[PDB]
């Protein structure tokens, strides 16, 4: 097996900026490597083959260099619809294999996030389960840390985040972890917080709520 | 016109075998070999195989290589990906793809494997807490299968609002949140309901998200 | 022919050599009485060079009782051939006079059938064209077996890419190939003329790209037309 080690994992960079994706395969494959765009929720496209030749209805500004083992897709002007996730990938030896990908974001001001804290609702309540979301709203860059404090005690392995992709306009982030316990559990304590640690705020902000207010 | 069209989803047993279509149309489909990539969700590509459509001969990836099978049918054009001895490790996008020529590639058919049974999606508020701008939303919990389409206020409703991906609990099941930014001075005023819509199950639910008193 | 050897003398009688200003150009296959089949490419660069064909030849430069040189009436390329691509890469070249047939020149029959050869079968192909890496040529027939190989694996990324047309076939190129200069010759499978040598701008001997062949069964009807 033959190793496409692609890098870097994630790149930002504005519109009209010349960009450059590596890809460095661990024993020569000639000139045996494609390249490959891919959309959220949309199927890759192919964007070069024979580690230079483009495809029919690729722009120009999209060119790849390579021979051996370190290769290279370039990005003379990048277009605003140019902004997804790129993979190499080797046809020379079986099996064929990926690189894990470069997704290229916006860059942006830094903005911090608009938390939130929301209770479970006493609906949900009636059954077993309960679930504390917080919500951290239009931010930027994606780094961000958040900890649950449950009556100033730190939680870990009870909570899932999910963020959601680049917005078109602002180009923010957005994401929401959410804490899950059980109905009993959740009736033994009575301060909830979720503590949000990021880039654009200049100390750690807590938004928290006691149980039954 | 050239395309290659996949079957539709599929939701499957951790045990049971899936079989997956590809018809091609618009050129020779004996010229070309047809192979199969994978792709987990939110991960990378995968490579599973390749097959000489006139021959029926295959290449496989050794990890496939004793529980996939791949056939064609020359006569309709269509190549079939057989993946027997499924786990819960197999749930990802499955693609077509040419060898040669322009990379044409199929839509993708997405594949389940789950131990979890069709379930319905319980929808609960999130209440705004209550200055300038508030927060408030909906948590649609614990369904399955994906996919769960939410709206704000039949679609009147759309700046603002965040509806994140969804997430596999421990419980085999999906949770998403969906949240929304609005004056705080239209709170009492504006009536905000999200229209959560779950086709498998055939489940409409319109919840009213209210602040609570 | 890479990888191959003398043949010999007058074996293949149907073998012609297509002259430009009086020295071995392309290789080529007498299919009528007065007309030779060879590859438009051959004649793209020519400009107003004498094309001349050398008929029931081993040797390109010693006597021999057999050879005879004619000169060309009328050069006909396949319509649809251009420079940019290896397609319709056939030409027909009417002899100033019919050729005197015998023992060593003898028209060979060409696959009117539009079957593919199945792969792996070995046909024989003979030429003047290069016999090894360093891009020299002999002056002696050589020939060579070439195992036929399918258009789904030619046309992989690695190989030609979807370049191989169903007009098209390959043959396996690992030490064993056709060269530059054994264009517009034969591809014999089962005796009877299966393919045109392309090649042109293609270097040979590399497994990594097979030898380019164009099937003489999909121009029939082209072929007939002229030759009627």
């Amino acid at each position: 097996d033959i190793q496409m080690t692609q890098s870097p994992s994630s790149l930002s960079a504005s519109v009209g900026d010349r960009v450059t994706i590596t890809c460095k395969a661990s024993q020569n494959v000639d000139t045996d490597v494609a390249w490959f765009q891919q959309k959220p929720g949309k199927a890759p496209k192919g964007l070069i083959r024979s580690a230079s030749s483009r495809y029919s209805g690729v722009p120009s500004r999209f060119s790849g260099s390579g021979s051996g083992t370190d290769f290279t897709l370039t990005i003379s002007s990048l277009q605003p619809e140019d902004f997804a996730t790129y993979y190499c990938q080797q046809y020379n030896n079986y099996p064929l294999t990926f690189g894990q990908g470069t997704k290229v974001e916006i860059k942006r001001t830094v903005a911090a996030p608009s938390v939130f804290i929301f209770p479970p609702s006493d609906e949900q309540l009636k059954s077993g389960t309960a679930s504390v979301v917080c919500l951290l709203n239009n931010f930027y860059p994606r780094e961000a840390k958040v900890q649950w404090k449950v009556d100033n005690a730190l939680q870990s392995g009870n909570s899932q985040e999910s963020v959601t992709e680049q917005d078109s306009k602002d180009s923010t982030y957005s994401l929401s972890s959410t804490l899950t316990l059980s109905k009993a559990d959740y009736e033994k304590h009575k301060v909830y917080a979720c503590e949000v640690t990021h880039q654009g705020l200049s100390s750690p902000v807590t938004k928290s709520f006691n149980r039954g207010e | 016109e050239v395309q290659l069209v996949q079957s539709g989803a599929e939701v499957k047993k951790p045990g049971a075998s899936v079989k997956v279509s590809c018809k091609a149309s618009g050129y020779t489909f004996t010229s070309y070999y047809m192979y199969w990539v994978r792709q987990a969700p939110g991960q990378g590509l995968e490579w599973i195989g390749e097959i000489n459509p006139t021959s029926g001969g295959t290449n496989f990836n050794e990890k496939f290589k004793s529980r996939a099978t791949l056939t064609v049918d020359t006569s309709t054009s269509t190549a079939y990906l057989e993946l027997s001895s499924l786990r819960s490790e197999d749930t990802a996008v499955y693609y077509c793809a040419r060898e040669g020529g322009f990379a044409y590639w199929g839509q993708g058919t997405l594949v389940t494997v789950s131990s979890a049974s069709t379930k319905g999606p319980s929808v609960f508020p999130l209440a705004p807490s209550s200055g300038g701008t508030a927060a408030l939303g909906c948590l649609v919990k614990d369904y399955f299968p994906e996919p769960v389409t939410v709206s704000w206020n039949s679609g009147a409703l759309t700046s603002g609002v965040h509806t994140f991906p969804a997430v596999l609990q421990s419980s085999g099941l999906y949770s998403l949140s969906s949240v929304v930014t609005v004056p705080s001075s239209s709170l009492g005023t504006q009536t905000y309901i999200c229209n959560v819509n779950h086709k498998p199950s055939n489940t409409k639910v319109d919840k009213k998200v209210e602040p609570k008193s | 022919i890479l990888g191959g050897r003398e043949a010999e003398a007058h074996a293949r009688p149907y073998m012609a050599s297509v002259q430009l200003n009086g020295a071995h150009l392309c290789g080529g296959v007498l299919v009528a009485e007065q007309w030779v089949l060879s590859a438009a490419h051959c004649l793209e660069d020519a400009a107003d060079g004498k094309v001349q064909v050398l008929l029931g030849a081993h040797s390109l430069s010693q006597p021999e009782p057999s050879k005879r040189l004619y000169d060309v009436l009328r050069a006909v390329p396949h319509p649809d051939s251009q420079p940019d691509t290896i397609d319709h890469d056939l030409l027909l070249l009417q002899l100033s006079e019919k050729a005197t047939l015998g023992p060593a020149v003898r028209p060979l029959p060409w696959q009117r059938v539009d079957r593919d050869v199945a792969p792996g079968t070995l046909c024989d192909v003979a030429g003047w064209g290069i016999v090894n890496h360093a891009g020299r040529r002999p002056d002696s027939l050589q020939h060579v077996l070439l195992p036929v190989l399918d258009r789904a694996t030619c046309n992989r990324r690695t190989h030609h890419d979807g370049a191989i047309t169903e007009r098209l076939m390959c043959a396996e190129s690992n030490r064993r190939d056709s060269c530059k200069g054994d264009s517009g010759g034969p591809l014999v499978c089962g005796g009877v003329l299966e393919g045109v040598v392309t090649s042109g701008s293609r270097v040979c001997g590399n497994r990594k790209k097979p030898g380019i062949y164009t099937r003489v069964a999909s121009y029939a009807a082209w072929i007939d037309s002229v030759l009627a």
